């Protein structure tokens, strides 16, 4: 006659609406995990804990920085390395392991077996999607040490072909090469769209994304002129 | 309202009741409230949104209900699973790992497991397997863990003579069919709900047990199914009363109790692993 | 009809200038053979670079379409094609010309990208790139003879089905060509008779939908003729003939619906004549006055 459930938020529902981790989604959105040195990045890591309230989180990427970014053993901290990694996974916080990972790289990935390495980088990408952030999901997927995160973003190709001709298109070129014309011809300015092309289902219609994203916020009809309700208003 | 829950994202709910109704909530206006199944409706689970927005319920009808909402929003019946001869107590998707699988539980002591092997055609499921738990079945929780090292793993709670009333099972890859795994003896209570918590990168499985009281086992995978070394480590008996519902923490670190008492409180585990509750809920 | 100087600095003396399609971008070959790009409430200069190894006479925009894609005659009997990646490339380089090529002038887009070459020589060449996403390639098609000192060209702005393709051809004596689909090959269409001075600039005008297409020609008087059509037959009448430059006149350009022409002649004036029968609408200088 009962029946509980907790959410994803923080949310307690039992209808109860008790409210009852906002610090998990801030971390992930302002981390640098790659294009800058490891000492840079330790260092705007540890800025970025600091500023949140995770004292421990920022003294370990500046133990990093101090460990590897510099006598001792070379492989004097690898052990150490390892027993932090594992005890922040233990504990369930798995941002701060996979970002470890990403930063220090191959320094520390044949420390530890691909079963977990793979396992905390699927968990961390499930908890990402589960807060709705694409883009630091994408960017650990693509920084991966595992072959087999980084290929999960890969039936990710979309096929095109020209409407004049009903015939496909080649997979690096913006010409037709029956018709002899662009058909990536721009809905709004009328120039050509060798990037981002964005396309409606209804009228396969469209043009350059920003062009497209300015017109529909002052009408509703498709710039290319079909009378297709894209937007519906 | 029997059981209540939330999707992937958070952002809906899932209410089935007594009422022959179930009511999806959307952040809090009830968009679509339908009836389901030709008895009560016990519990209802949400689905992974690879597989867009799924709902599986469990009646006494000895019937199981896959919903799936089609754009308004209307939602569609998409298969009824009538391999059960008696009532299905609890509906359990498994994790996305391991794609669209459905597991049930019946009153009459068989676990069926159903998948879909299109997942963009959810009209047809296929009873890859049945356990036979030898006692009536109440409520189980797949495994979350997402690592290579643990294979697929089910725990059957039965609320059922002094015997274990909570029994593990595991994929063998060999074998290709579920086995027992683990028998926790000590578990002689009734048990009305478990629920493992969320793995997030930890090397154990903590499994949690609703019975007279809240029972928390790290059923710890030891070096033919895996042996464990299980140890109760947290035997809280503040309800006074039968425990209903157990749910965990969305990174499974603090576990969310209810009893018979009407009051909902919560348990975590200092750094000693010594589970202590951090709040009482009414 | 004001005039005000554009805040662009220059080390050398202009040589042409040309508009890009919306008026955005523009170039010029300065005296010393330097071809610079300016962009746009005032002109930023975004390019300029060494083209050739003599002096570059004419430089003109491509069809935005195709890409900024930028042609300059030169003395050096080369005719470069550049592209933009802000790094502009040379594409390729059409030495196929024996003398001195005079002209360039890129065609009407309605037909693809194509290009036609005037050489002192009397030859007049065509180029056309068959792939357009590669214009490292460019293969001659048409030797147009014009058997006298070529000048200028101008490529007919006309895209209609009923109009075939046409080019303009001076002399320093006006002599235009029009493309035949029966033979698949260029030929001689028409000759201006009334035309004997030497021609520096000929222009043709942008129809926009006209019923016959209008020629400006470039001489000791700026002349205006109408080639009305009925190779095909044309009507060829003058309707203007302007002696207020009273010097040779070197430039000539039509506005973008050919309304109104300009004229630049030896006596440092621009002109602007309009239909009203064709009358001066402003007289200008060097300084803007
Ligand atoms: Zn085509
Ligand atoms: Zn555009
Ligand atoms: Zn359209």
């Amino acid at each position: 006659p009962e029946g509980l459930c907790y959410g994803l938020f923080g949310d307690l529902a039992f209808l109860s609406v008790f409210e009852t981790m906002r610090w998990f989604v801030d971390t992930a959105e302002r981390y640098a995990l790659a294009g800058r040195p490891l000492a840079e990045l330790c260092d705007h890591n540890a800025k970025v804990a600091r500023e949140l309230g995770r004292n421990q989180v920022a003294q370990t990427w500046t133990m990093l920085r101090i460990i590897y970014c510099s006598r001792l053993p070379p492989d004097f901290f690898g052990v150490l390395v390892r027993d932090m990694l594992h005890f922040y996974a233990e504990q369930g916080d798995v941002q701060m392991a996979v970002s470890v990972l990403i930063v220090l790289g191959e320094r520390v990935r044949k420390d530890i077996d691909e079963q977990t390495q793979e396992h905390w980088y699927t968990s961390y990408i499930d908890l990402l999607q589960r807060f709705r952030l694409w883009n630091v999901s994408n960017e650990v997927v693509k920084l991966s040490t595992s072959r087999a995160v980084s290929c999960l973003n890969q039936s990710t190709t979309l096929h095109v072909n020209c409407s004049h001709c009903k015939r496909p298109m080649s997979s690096r070129g913006w010409v037709c090469d029956r018709c002899h014309r662009c058909a990536s011809m721009c809905a709004v300015c009328h120039h050509v769209v060798k990037g981002l092309f964005v396309w409606c289902q209804g009228c396969s219609h469209g043009g350059h994304l920003q062009h497209i994203m300015k017109w529909l916020e002052g009408s509703s009809h498709c710039p290319a002129g079909c009378g297709h309700l894209c937007e519906y208003s | 309202i029997h059981d209540v829950s939330f999707d992937f994202h958070g952002r809906r709910m899932a209410t089935c009741s007594s009422d022959q109704s179930v009511k999806v909530w959307d952040k809090w206006h009830c968009t679509a409230s339908w009836k389901t199944h030709s008895g009560s409706v016990w519990r209802v689970t949400w689905a992974h949104p690879e597989f867009g927005q799924v709902l599986a319920s469990c009646s006494f009808d000895r019937t199981a209900a896959v919903w799936e909402e089609i754009v308004q929003s209307h939602w569609v019946k998409r298969t009824t699973l009538v391999d059960s001869r008696t009532s299905v107590t609890d509906v359990k998707f498994a994790p996305k790992h391991m794609g669209l699988m459905l597991a049930t539980c019946s009153a009459d002591g068989i676990v069926r497991i159903y998948e879909a092997p299109d997942v963009m055609n959810l009209s047809q499921w296929s009873l890859q397997h049945e356990i036979s738990c030898k006692l009536s079945c109440s409520c189980i929780s797949w495994n979350p863990s997402s690592s290579r090292a643990h294979s697929p793993m089910i725990a059957v709670g039965s609320d059922d003579n002094a015997m274990a009333k909570v029994q593990i099972f595991e994929y063998n890859e060999n074998t290709r069919k579920y086995a027992k795994a683990e028998t926790l003896m000590t578990v002689t209570d009734p048990v009305h709900d478990i629920a493992f918590a969320p793995n997030l990168g930890r090397s154990f499985h903590i499994l949690a047990i609703a019975t007279k009281d809240v029972r928390i086992f790290t059923l710890k995978p030891v070096r033919g199914p895996t042996k464990f070394e299980i140890h109760i480590v947290a035997q809280f008996d503040n309800h006074n009363s039968q425990v209903w519902r157990v749910s965990w923490n969305i990174t499974g670190t603090v576990l969310a109790s209810s009893g018979d008492d009407g009051c909902v409180r919560l348990w975590k585990a200092n750094y000693m692993d010594n589970w202590k509750c951090t709040g009482i809920l009414k």
